[PDB]
RNA sequence: GGACCUGGCGGUGCUUCAUAUCCCUCUAGAGGAGCCUGUUCUGUAAUCGAUAAACCCCGAUCAACCUCACCACCUCUUGCUCAGCCUAUAUACCGCCAUCUUCAGCAAACCCUGAUGAAGGCUACAAAGUAAGCGCAAGUACCCACGUAAAGACGUUAGGUCAAGGUGUAGCCCAUGAGGUGGCAAGAAAUGGGCUACAUUUUCUACCCCAGAAACGAUAGCCCUUAUGAAAUAAGGGUCGAAGGUGGAUUUAG
């Protein structure tokens, strides 16, 4: 790190920068403050999970091939929630719901799981054992269990945002293989209920 | 002792002989000008400041040596000379004894300045006792003699302000108000102006920034200031850019335009900017590759 | 373990100077170095031979001032004055430092066809900066 | 080639290898000859060289005095035997170091006892040689100390150890200046020592580091017999032990009240009076036990009655 | 043989930690294909040295001849040298380093304890420790006091080089020294490390990131030309259209 330990992280929030706290504001303006990461911005389009997606999604540093990536991805996922509104009812315009921005984080809601699965070793032989996981950890699950099924090879010729509209609207409407997966992550603690006395922790 | 006091001497002569030797017969000849006349006289050329040629007294020259404790009949002047930490078991006793006759009555020195003043080596916890003893000195309602004992016993602080370098606002060109402010990130250079009004206007090296910024993430990194501070459509910025690639170039230009509007906005919203971090240089530059290495930290193969 | 110019600690007596207790990391830190000529800087072409005449000049000085020499030699290089500076300590007879100063004098002035000075600087004993 | 030759001390300490010769030398002489006037010869103003048999000449007498400089390195010194050669406990190291005290220690002889080879086991280096040694100071008139010093190097061991012996001296009272007063029986540990005063030119019938100690302090008539362990180390500690524990005539007869006389054989029925009461003299005599409880010695007994026969006991020594 | 002291070990206890090193974790690879380059083995009349961590694009920031010390054949005798030898000995060495070290110890000189043994020397509301010196640290270089460099003592592994050179010991001088010419560097095979891929975030073209079009991969083989050289290895073009379907156990690096 090329920064002293003194140097703190930065904050942009303009709600915190509108106005208990005042001897927090004063040691602020005390101490030393980081510069600001390029990723960040203060715009309010901005969504720290799509933010972290991209850079996933991110490879050899081409985060312009990333941006690009999800640029046609949610622009399709849009479309084709349009076109679903354009061919509806009355009363199917009025429950379908086409803000791709929303559609992600549901899908990602429903895509994360619950419980995890981690090897212990008892005597000579593992043992998976249930565990419950923090929510970073299963945030990061969901959002790498979605990449790892559009790079699963399976889909030919088909290219990244047709994959990953089609696997997000799946997930929206809880189905796919991402939601697949984490019913079988269940099934599997499911099996090995009695085993989750082994943790110590 | 005979030696300082020849070096003196020796000392006062040689400073006399310098100030002749450059051009200073008047007698005053000050320390400064010393170290400026002898470092012309030698050229150093050492990394070293102390392998550098030196002209001070010798007092500054050698070290502390200390006085002899004992007379030509035995008998140490020092009551605690036995203890072999006469002047720190002496400071003891009189901050005790301050502490004692105070209570039938009713930042701070480093151990190594601590060492200096008493001449005597001195162990971590002795000094740390001392500490707490004047602590408890201070949290006892004293007098004033007892006040200058601290106070001859506590340093400076040298405290630093944080407030951002506004710089001045220069009234030019033909009748409009800039700043001219610079910004450096990962070898690119950015020296930028922008005019208070003009509506929203950018001219990085005569060009627009949708043409010399066609990605939307150097866009995004050239809105985020004025989209903090709220004055999006309302200034004109023209800036000249050399060195770098894409990004590092946007955050460049990046930081003059932050260390610019620092100029053109109030002192309080500036400090909140800062605190939002957009006045200071990103020092995360390139490392070097090594001798037996892959790169910068990566490695070669199998090694256990 | 790094041994390239270090002298190594016995048990703390042995008389060493500055320049031969100093590591070869302080080069110009805190060192120096002993001969100056501009041959080793960016634009030149004769350095090769400035250095295969700094080895012969060092030996030679060894060889021909036997035993009085204290520590290495300041071989200095401006123009065309080689100067050769040396430390010599007191032990001779100062008919034969002059001798031989005129002898080395001479010979490498026909030798290395540049004139070349030798400055001399005579000390009592071998100056010892620390004992290790 | 000239510019790959390098310097002797370079490769003598590559040819000696102790890590794991040239004075012999004027600076002007050559085997040509071309004497010059700065050299050699000193400064009428002519060069010159010399003739062939005046070259060889020179050469022999150089070569002369090499093989004259290599006997005067081989010599035989003369060390003085310690109880054996090749062997150091009879070794007579110096007088001890002058003090830093402004004292001298110049009556003082040192004499080494044990040198041993003692090894103890380190994490990096393994066996770690370190010698210890033992050594007795005394000056002939009493006074007399031993201790042990343990170092890295034999003379560092030798140095410690002297100086830390005349720092832990002992006093040695003596009968006639030549005897102890009685006869003293000590066990200190495991060694049983019995010494026996002896009359005048009996001499140092005592074990070797006994008459080294004994001469050191002024002991001259006294007979030792030790037994048990004869280890060193408590053979000279029990050994000042029982010297500084000796009772004499004048604490016997301040102790008892008693006059102290002497009867000897060969005065004959002559009573000597050696110590005096120094203050009232006690009235009622001794008390004469009849047949006293003593604890005798076996092997006394056995010599008194001659049943002792052995052929190794008074045998025909050197002197003391 | 009995009892110890010190050290190393313990599939040794308790407690606290490690964080790219210890596990769960995070990312990208190796091991699977081809090619390049070392090494083992085979082969040849054909060098030598490195070879658990600390060998394996290592001496070489590099072998067509030269280099070269190898082999074959033929020549030279005070041989460029008051000769030389790349002859053996890294278990005689200097020299310059690896490893612990991604450590903090090593310690001259004293003093004390142990009935004056090997040894040991800890309690700040303090029970015998004091310390020159080396090292860490500190001070320097790069862009900051951060980070990266450099630096890291004593010793360990008789750790690597007598072949960089010098060199002690033993040997040669019709030789084991010197010179000339020509060859030696090939794979039934195996292995270490790199490079390129097995494509859709891909490929070709323009642009150097707002298009068009596909819907793959040899820096290998053969041919032509060029560069340099006395004498081709390298470069470009042509030709060809391999195996290959993201690789098990294990493992590397951050
Ligand atoms: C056979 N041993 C007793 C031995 C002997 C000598 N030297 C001699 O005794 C020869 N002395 C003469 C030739 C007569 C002058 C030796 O010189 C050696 C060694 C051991 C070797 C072992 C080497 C080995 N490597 C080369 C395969 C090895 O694996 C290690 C290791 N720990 O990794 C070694 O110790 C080793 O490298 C080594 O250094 C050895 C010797 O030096
Ligand atoms: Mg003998
Ligand atoms: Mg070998
Ligand atoms: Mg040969
Ligand atoms: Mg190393
Ligand atoms: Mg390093
Ligand atoms: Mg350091
Ligand atoms: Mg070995």
């Amino acid at each position: 790190s090329r920064y002293s330990p003194e140097f703190k992280d930065p904050l942009i929030d303009k709600e915190y920068y509108r106005k208990e706290e005042k001897y927090v504001r004063e040691l602020k303006k005390t101490q030393l403050i980081k510069a600001a990461p390029a990723g960040k911005t203060s715009s309010v389009f901005e969504d720290p999970v799509i933010s972290k997606f991209t850079n996933m999604m991110m490879i050899g540093g081409n985060k312009v091939l990333a941006r690009s990536l999800m640029i046609q991805t949610l622009e399709a996922v849009k479309r084709k929630q349009f076109e679903k509104y354009h061919a509806a009812s009355a009363e199917e315009q009025a429950t379908i719901e086409r803000n791709p921005y929303t559609i992600f984080h549901q899908a990602l809601k429903n895509c994360e799981p619950m419980i995890g699965l981690v090897p212990i070793l008892k005597g000579g032989r593992f043992y998976q054992v249930p565990v419950p996981l923090p929510d970073r950890r299963r945030r990061f699950l969901a959002m790498k269990w979605m990449i790892t099924e559009c790079r699963d090879k399976k889909h030919q010729r088909t290219l990244m945002p047709e994959k990953l509209s089609h696997k997000l609207l799946e997930a929206f409407h809880n189905q796919g293989p991402v939601i697949k997966r984490k019913h079988d992550l269940h099934k599997m603690a499911e099996a090995n209920r009695a085993l989750a006395h082994y943790r110590w922790w | 002792e005979d030696f300082i006091k020849k070096q003196i001497e020796e000392f006062n002569i040689g400073k006399r002989h310098l100030a002749n030797m450059m051009g200073e017969d008047p007698e005053t000849f000050t320390q400064e000008d010393i170290d400026r006349a002898i470092a012309y006289l030698f050229p150093s050329g050492l990394f070293e400041k102390r392998a550098r040629p030196v002209m001070k007294h010798p007092e500054q020259i050698f070290p502390r040596q200390r006085a002899i404790q004992w007379g030509e009949d035995g008998r140490p002047f020092h009551y605690l000379f036995y203890t072999g930490k006469q002047s720190y078991y002496s400071l003891m006793h009189d901050v005790y004894g301050m502490l004692l006759n105070l209570e039938k009555h009713q930042r701070w020195l480093i151990k190594e300045e601590l060492e200096e003043m008493l001449v005597e080596k001195l162990s971590d916890l002795d000094y740390m006792q001392f500490i707490r003893l004047l602590e408890k000195l201070l949290t006892s309602q004293c007098g004033a003699a007892e006040e200058e004992f601290v106070q001859r016993f506590r340093r400076s602080v040298t405290l630093e302000s944080k407030k951002q370098l506004i710089e001045p606002v220069q009234y030019d060109e033909q009748g409009m108000a800039f700043s001219k402010s610079e910004g450096k990130r990962k070898t690119a250079k950015a020296e930028a102006i922008v005019y208070k009004h003009g509506s929203g206007r950018i001219k990085v090296n005569g060009i627009d920034y949708q043409l010399y910024f066609p990605i939307t993430q150097d866009r995004e990194q050239l809105m985020f200031p004025f989209h903090f501070v709220d004055r999006l459509g309302k200034h004109d910025v023209t800036c000249t850019v050399s060195g770098g690639g894409r990004s590092a170039q946007a955050g460049a230009i990046r930081l003059a335009m932050a260390k610019a509007l620092c100029s053109f906005v109030t002192e309080d919203e500036v400090e909140w900017m800062r605190q939002a971090g957009l006045l200071t240089t990103d020092p995360r530059v390139r490392e070097r590759k090594k001798p037996g290495q892959e790169g910068a930290r990566r490695k070669f193969t199998w090694k256990k | 373990k790094n041994r390239a110019a270090r002298v190594r600690v016995s048990k703390g007596d042995k008389p060493v100077t500055y320049e031969e207790a100093h590591a070869p990391h302080y080069i110009a830190h805190r060192k120096g170095w002993l001969s100056l000529h501009t041959g080793n800087l960016d634009g030149e072409d004769h350095a090769a031979e400035r250095t295969v005449e700094d080895v012969f000049l060092r030996k030679f000085m060894w060889g021909t001032f036997p035993g009085c020499l204290a520590d290495q030699l300041v071989l200095k290089r401006r123009g065309n004055q080689l100067e050769i500076c040396a430390v010599v300590l007191r032990q001779l007879s100062p008919h034969k430092y002059y001798f031989l100063v005129g002898y080395s004098e001479t010979l490498l002035s026909y030798f290395y066809k540049c004139p070349v000075r030798l400055h001399l600087q005579t000390v009592p004993s071998k100056v010892v900066y620390k004992y290790l | 080639s000239f510019f790959t030759k390098l310097t002797a001390d370079e490769l003598w300490k590559g040819a000696l290898a102790e890590t794991g010769l040239n004075r012999g030398q004027i600076i002007g002489e050559g085997r040509y000859g071309f004497l010059w006037p700065g050299l050699n010869v000193p400064l009428v103003q002519t060069i010159a060289q010399r003739s062939k048999e005046e070259q060889e000449k020179v050469e022999a007498d150089m070569i002369q005095q090499r093989e004259e400089w290599d006997r005067k390195k081989k010599m035989k010194v003369k060390r003085e035997r310690g109880w054996s050669g090749n062997s150091w406990g009879g070794i007579s190291l110096g007088p001890p170091d002058p003090g830093p005290c402004g004292e001298t220690y110049e009556d003082f002889d040192t004499r080494i006892l044990e040198v041993r080879n003692v090894f103890t086991m380190t994490a990096k280096e393994g066996r770690k040689k370190s010698i210890r040694v033992l050594v007795a100071v005394g000056n002939g008139k009493g006074a007399a100390g031993f201790s042990i010093g343990k170092a890295t190097d034999r003379m560092d061991a030798f140095r410690k150890a002297k100086n830390r012996a005349v720092h832990h001296l002992h006093y040695i009272e003596r009968y006639e200046d030549h005897t102890i007063f009685h006869d003293i029986s000590l066990r200190f540990k495991r060694t049983h020592i019995k010494m026996k005063k002896q009359p005048k030119g009996y001499g140092l019938r005592c074990h070797r580091a006994i008459i080294t100690i004994c001469r050191l302090i002024g002991i001259k008539d006294m007979y030792a017999k030790v037994s048990g362990s004869i280890n060193m180390l408590s053979l000279t500690q029990g050994l000042f032990r029982g010297l500084s524990r000796q009772e004499t005539h004048q604490q016997l007869a301040d102790k008892k009240g008693l006059h102290v006389v002497e009867i000897r054989e060969e005065c004959g029925p002559l009573p000597i009076v050696v110590a005096s009461p120094r203050g009232p003299l006690r009235k009622d005599p001794e008390p004469e036990d009849e047949v006293p409880d003593v604890k005798l010695d076996w092997e006394d007994v056995k010599t008194a009655q001659g049943m002792k026969r052995s052929v190794w006991s008074n045998l025909k020594r050197a002197a003391t």
